[PDB]
């Protein structure tokens, strides 16, 4: 429970976002013995293990590893959001965002992959 | 223009977690010889934050709802661990001589032939056990004793609850565990379903006493706003209907008898109590209930049924006759099990368009608890008298009425689901998870 | 001129992993109260994805493949936790005095005294057993009653299978987890190990129905090509021989008494069922197999090992003497436990050089699984007459080796060791580790 | 997860130049119960799902030893020592699959990585020459 | 001048971890295999690598050690999975009737089970006095009737026959991203600073043995022999002694004790003494007078120096039951319970031949003082003999006197037997993560 | 792997071999028997928990991939007053450990200031 500045506009949620994401960082006797417990919360932790990983990977893919905000260079079209800017990072929230553009997150991986893809061959062709 | 990826970003979305159990550790975990204490051993955190989001709203929804599952099933497997390590009182399941007449009819004098630590040696037993807990084998004749056997001993072998264990409601906590939370719902007259205006974030829910009763819940929590009806589908009368209550009402029960407990050994360390004689004259158990606080509660609640049901007549009456086990108040009183019959309350009539109600009440020791059938438990006596206070805080009805007959709806005490206790404790909580990945476009690229 | 590392190589290494067991989407079926279902409750893809590597040669090996032991350990422990949690016949073990059936000797009448829920009563049975489940302790007289014991109380105790659950053989697929894949060799005519030429990669491999059977494979897949013999070393006479067939020849087994089930409550909660009666006359039970589909499929295998073992007369032998577990064709049919003597299938021999087959067979209902001396269990009987039908799709063959023997070769059935059925379901299959990291030369440097 | 996707394999069949041709193009595509708690069988599942993350994170921190993190191809600066292999530069690639590369210099691999280790802690000593 | 962050720094904090035993490679014959063998299935690398760390000072605790509750629980959860699975001799427990086979055995018959319900059959065995109670008042005319001891307590399980308890070295290692650090310091006693410290990935050999009142294998003192104690002043904490030279002797069971099984249930055997041949003599120790009283010497010696204007006292252990006043341990399955008060009955002053002591044996054994629980450890045929090497003593001082400390042996808890030999260790946790100043700025 | 304990610091040369330092059937019976595998997946779940924790530790600061990197926080007389000269060469490890034990969490929190600063910065200028 940390959702810090949540329902707020995406502007104002964003000025907040870059101060608060850096602030990220006898039960044995009777827990996880003689009990299906041990097991259930080695599942919960495996699985937020693995769902912060399948993040990390994600950004590493596009090329965004090691950053909390990173412009990429995939150009914004226009038919996945009507509504332009200040519009959007005005009178608007995070989750009316996210329920707006719901449906174009595979395109925007797709392109965000072929962009890293070409940024690849360019620092290859630097040599 | 330009694509820019967030992290961070907060937005969350439905999800199903496995919660863990929280509780406070002061004045719990001294003995540890409670099941709830024992068990949820996480030491809560002094005064949890609530980080109210503003202008948020959130489709919440009571029933379908995955928090009271987990709830079922931890009280359920906490219960079998309880009674896991316990005696086995299969050796006592023999034929068993009774006489009505156990000197000076709810309890009879029985005795048997138990077993011993010696395979080769019999312990003859004299015990006096209450009717329900036995059933016949010879149709009673009154001239002389008769030969009966314990119930539920040819459906499962009965295992006796552990004497140095208590199951003693304490306030448990549900906390989320790491990239979950809970937001929980502050509109103080939310409906059950629907969408909520006032919500805030919490990491553990307030504290829930995980309380066992059929028909009236017993040291819930008060609502904030006016008496409350909840149900899936009201117009769907077989659903039964949660009743929140904005006052409590007292509710004292008492065994009144001096009982004296014997103990004997059957097995290789293991012991058995059984009620061995009573002081003094025998009489029921019953229940007191504050009469003129009852009654205003019963008007209140049949006002809110006639403005959910309006141009109809609102009956209370009994439930229909059936088992005891779902037609009786049933409910734990410091290790007695007791069963209650109600028809005293609910009496009463429509809303129109000092003293105190005595309550019969019987008490078993032979419990099958949440109807599984192929188990079973004994529960051991206490010495002296039992007596036990409660807030009465909300009631289960069911709505009857398919004849439909003049423009009468009548109500019934529900129960027989233990869901429906925890729901009314769980309704304004909801599990969310953190999507912290987050799209957004902008000015800037990476040139 | 430069090392360069790269990432996501197509390269992998042998290794050994757990693998899931996952079921048909949907499986057809809801409630089905089936061990194979309960377990491998992940649903297969639709439509599997398969891969073929062009030009790419691998090492198979059918022998010391893991696969195998994973899924015989599987097997059994599904067999054991599905036995687990049902009754005990240790009450059971008692003195039976068995007669002659009143016919108007494969079968008994024996009576007992079994217990009951209550301790001190003692309840009289009468129950028939075929003489095979029974030993005796007094040597029979005058054809009246003698004393006789349930067999195997002596080793172990007997544990009656829950008659709730099913072991039909649904098909099930065993898939690789994530990091694995299974490489699965399309060359037909592969004879067990060294290379294929025609290799694919696959998620989880084809429906495997884990059949139990000892010297006749039933309900597999079929060759692809013609007649495949496989064997770990053909000069050993030890090893087992696998005979996989490229057609199926359907037999029809039976049992005709017409059974008359009967139950009683041994304990709390404690059933029991045997065969209280039967109606009608008692006959032997026997299976059918078409002779012109036999005679066929026993030539073309003759064929196919004159062409491994030149210049000797193929014979096909009767078995060696010993138990009934192991010199005779055991199976399973709706939980009836067959044991067939298929003596007068192998008595042809095959010379290269120079109308349906019945087949008596006798019913067991306790039975000991995987040779496991101290474990057993007892199949309850089924009322009315029984009758399934199988494809016969594969032949265990073990050689004789006689030394210095006249031009002549003996192959007896085999059987024995479960593991040889799923070597033969399993033989097309590898396990693999991807390695996705490699190096290799290149022009570009760091700078 | 990594590089577990079947996709990966496939492209074993051709040689070495069309693999690398296949990586850059499809890589990043390609990387986009009732008995639980009942039987050993949840014990199982959780070395297994263990093991790929330890396997994972090994491979990403063997990455990021050469300075090679977050990416699919990375050009280092240890010069190739013919000694491994004297095969010829387009024999490598044109022909061979990485299956024949990888058995051919599975012997030397200790020796590369610890260069490898070299040559990048020396790029990092080289960096410490900020002014 | 500027923060610089420092990865891989050589800095660790005081932790506690689960650390995993390994044991050697042909740990035993997977024929009849042992307890410790089958667990501890791990090779252990041949001349552990050791680190010394130079100019190191370090802070040691043998007492306060987390390693020594580990090693507890292990030893009881791995007897516990081990007796798990044996036979149940819950149904003996019956009326016993006995009487002198021609004082410490007693020709005891009973009617024991069968494999069929129905059936039973006349058992006669030899049985330990120790093992029966008198359930009447033992007249003793002709016969008397008793029953097995612990029955009224807890059920009785069998010591599986095929499994063996024989102790072997084992060896405990820390799991990774942490450390063992061992003090090489001579004549360094627990609670203090050592100087001479260095880091195994595993310890040494430890042997998991069973007494009560002398440490009969393990590691010599490096030194001279040492005194440990939590505080030394306080007359409950026990005193353990260090010997830096071995003590051999040499128990014995002289009897021929012939072995008998029979069938009590499906699958379930159960094995007694049956009868005897030869004379009945009680089991007993020999160990060497000399090197004990010279032992015994120089440990006063010491106690003198640590009580100094006393008169150190060796005294017999106080009375009270068999399982706190004599010295027990365990040779091939038999448990043995010596007297040894001729051992302690001498008195140090401030200013060839062998000692025998006579043992008595049990079968039904209350190991760890676990109350409903037991065990029934079953007879092995021929004469048992067993060597071992004394190697510490576990001391009790009584703690008003005339110039005198009297210490006696005791200590009967079982976690001092390990912390004797656990003493040396201590467990970290590495912390890579570290900060520092430096002369260069990130740019 | 305590490679040179209480050297006074004199690990310029030392950690430069942290890159290197960074590279049974039968004991399967023991995971389905007891809890044994419940310690070992606890333990090896534990650990890779330590090992992500400094990881994303690293990340944060910016410092992603380096054995050592340099940052923009200044360093304070606060925390410590002895010169570069007594700190390195003279102190160890441990002991320098312990002298700036209870001022931590200032130089995380300034570390973590600093790399948003420099992300701030990296964004409005591109
Ligand atoms: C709703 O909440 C009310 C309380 O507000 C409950 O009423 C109480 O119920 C509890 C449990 O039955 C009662 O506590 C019992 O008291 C017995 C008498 O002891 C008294 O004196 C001791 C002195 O130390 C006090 O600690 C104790 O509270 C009493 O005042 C005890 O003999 C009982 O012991 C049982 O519990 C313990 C727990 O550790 C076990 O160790 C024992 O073996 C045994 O099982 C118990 O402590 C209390 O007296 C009741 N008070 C009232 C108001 O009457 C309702 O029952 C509850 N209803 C629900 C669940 O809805
Ligand atoms: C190789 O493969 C073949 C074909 O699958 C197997 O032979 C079959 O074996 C199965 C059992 O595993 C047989 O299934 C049984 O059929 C009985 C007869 O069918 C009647 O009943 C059904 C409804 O149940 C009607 O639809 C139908 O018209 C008939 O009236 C059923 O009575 C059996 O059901 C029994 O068990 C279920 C629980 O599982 C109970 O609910 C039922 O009440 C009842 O007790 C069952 O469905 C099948 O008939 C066989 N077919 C053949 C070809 O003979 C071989 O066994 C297999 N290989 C080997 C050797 O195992
Ligand atoms: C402190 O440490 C010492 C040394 O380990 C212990 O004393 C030892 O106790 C064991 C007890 O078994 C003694 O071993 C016995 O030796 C007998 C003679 O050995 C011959 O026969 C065996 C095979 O039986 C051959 O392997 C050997 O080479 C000789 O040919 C054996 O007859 C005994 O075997 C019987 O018991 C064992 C128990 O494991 C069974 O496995 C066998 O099958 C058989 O039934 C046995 O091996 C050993 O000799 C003693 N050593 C010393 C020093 O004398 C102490 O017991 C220990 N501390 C204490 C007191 O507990
Ligand atoms: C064990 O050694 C420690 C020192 O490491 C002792 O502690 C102190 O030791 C000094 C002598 O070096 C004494 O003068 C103090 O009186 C001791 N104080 C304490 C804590 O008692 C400790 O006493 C020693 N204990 C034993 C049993 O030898
Ligand atoms: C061992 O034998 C010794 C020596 O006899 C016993 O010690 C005697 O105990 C009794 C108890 O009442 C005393 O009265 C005697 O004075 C003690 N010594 C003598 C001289 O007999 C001891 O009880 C026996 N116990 C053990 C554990 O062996
Ligand atoms: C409760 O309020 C919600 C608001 O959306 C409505 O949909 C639902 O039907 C109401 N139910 C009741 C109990 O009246
Ligand atoms: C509570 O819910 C009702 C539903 O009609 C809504 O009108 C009201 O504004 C809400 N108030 C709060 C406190 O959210
Ligand atoms: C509620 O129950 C009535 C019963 O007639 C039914 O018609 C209606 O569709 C139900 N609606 C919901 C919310 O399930
Ligand atoms: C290649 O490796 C050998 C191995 O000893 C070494 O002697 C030689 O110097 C190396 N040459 C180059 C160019 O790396
Ligand atoms: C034990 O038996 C062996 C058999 O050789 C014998 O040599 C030895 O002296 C006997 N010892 C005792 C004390 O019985
Ligand atoms: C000290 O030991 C001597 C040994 O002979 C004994 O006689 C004396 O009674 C003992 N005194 C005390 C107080 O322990």
């Amino acid at each position: 429970g940390f959702l810090g500045a949540a329902g707020s506009t995406m502007g104002a949620a964003s000025i907040t976002l870059t101060v608060q994401a850096r602030q990220l960082l006898e039960c044995q006797q009777h827990l996880l013995q003689d009990g299906h417990w041990g097991i259930k919360q080695l599942q919960t932790r495996v699985l937020a293990i693995e769902h912060y990983l399948k993040d990390q990977q994600l950004l590493g893919i596009w090329g965004c590893s090691g950053k909390l905000i990173c412009c990429t260079a995939v150009p914004w079209n226009s038919s996945w959001s009507n509504k332009s800017h200040d519009e959007i990072w005005g009178n608007m929230t995070w989750m009316q965002w996210d329920r707006e553009i719901s449906n174009y997150t595979n395109t925007i991986y797709r392109l965000l992959e072929d962009s890293q893809n070409q940024q690849e061959q360019n620092e290859k062709d630097l040599l | 223009l330009w694509v820019t990826v967030y992290y961070g970003v907060p937005v969350w979305k439905d999800a199903e977690t496995t919660l863990f159990c929280a509780s406070d550790a002061k004045a719990y975990e001294k003995e540890k010889r409670n099941v709830w204490a024992t068990h949820c051993c996480v030491p809560t955190d002094p005064n949890p934050q609530e980080m109210v989001l503003e202008n948020v709203t959130e489709n919440f929804n009571m029933w379908k709802n995955d928090m009271v599952e987990q709830m079922h099933e931890d009280v359920i497997s906490l219960w079998d661990q309880s009674l896991k390590p316990c005696v086995k009182l299969t050796p006592l399941c023999v034929t068993l001589e009774c006489r009505q007449v156990n000197t000076t009819e709810e309890i009879k004098n029985c005795s048997f032939n138990a077993t011993t630590e010696l395979r080769d040696k019999k312990q003859k037993v004299y015990a006096l056990f209450y009717r329900l807990d036995i059933v016949p084998l010879e149709e009673e004749r009154k001239g002389n004793s008769s030969k009966y056997r314990l119930i539920n001993c040819n459906t499962s072998a009965i295992t006796q609850a552990c004497p140095k264990v208590t199951f003693d409601p304490i306030p448990i906590h549900y906390c989320a565990p790491a990239g979950y939370a809970i937001l929980k719902c502050n509109n103080k007259t939310f409906n059950g379903t629907g969408p909520c205006n006032n919500v805030s974030t919490v990491q553990c829910t307030h504290g829930i006493k995980p309380v066992v009763s059929t028909q009236l819940l017993l040291n819930g929590s008060l609502a904030e706003g006016e008496i409350i009806i909840r149900s899936e589908n009201l117009t769907n009368n077989v659903k039964t209907i949660i009743v929140h209550l904005n006052e409590s009402v007292e509710i004292v029960c008492t065994r009144p008898n001096n009982n004296t407990v014997k103990s004997i050994r059957i097995g290789p360390g293991q012991w058995f109590y059984y009620t061995g004689d009573i002081i003094g004259n025998i009489r029921q158990a019953y229940c007191n209930i504050k009469k003129d606080d009852w009654i205003r509660t019963l008007q209140r609640v049949g006002k809110k049924l006639a403005e959910h049901f309006p141009r109809r007549i609102i009956n209370f009456t009994q439930p229909a006759g059936g088992d005891l086990e779902i037609t009786t108040h049933s409910f734990n009183c410091r290790g007695e099990f007791f069963y209650c019959n109600t028809s005293s309350l609910f009496n009463s009539t429509y809303n129109p368009n000092s003293l105190d109600i005595t309550i019969p009440c019987r008490i078993k020791q032979i419990i099958n608890m949440w109807q599984r059938v192929g188990q079973a438990m004994y529960a051991p006596p206490i010495e002296g008298n039992i007596t036990c206070k409660s807030n009465i805080t909300g009631l289960l009805l069911v709505r009857d009425g398919g004849v439909e007959s003049n423009e009468t709806e009548i109500f019934r005490p529900g129960g027989g689901d233990m869901r429906n206790n925890w729901r009314s404790e769980l309704y304004k909580y909801k599990v969310v998870e953190i999507k912290p990945l987050g799209i957004a476009p902008t000015r800037c690229k990476r040139r």
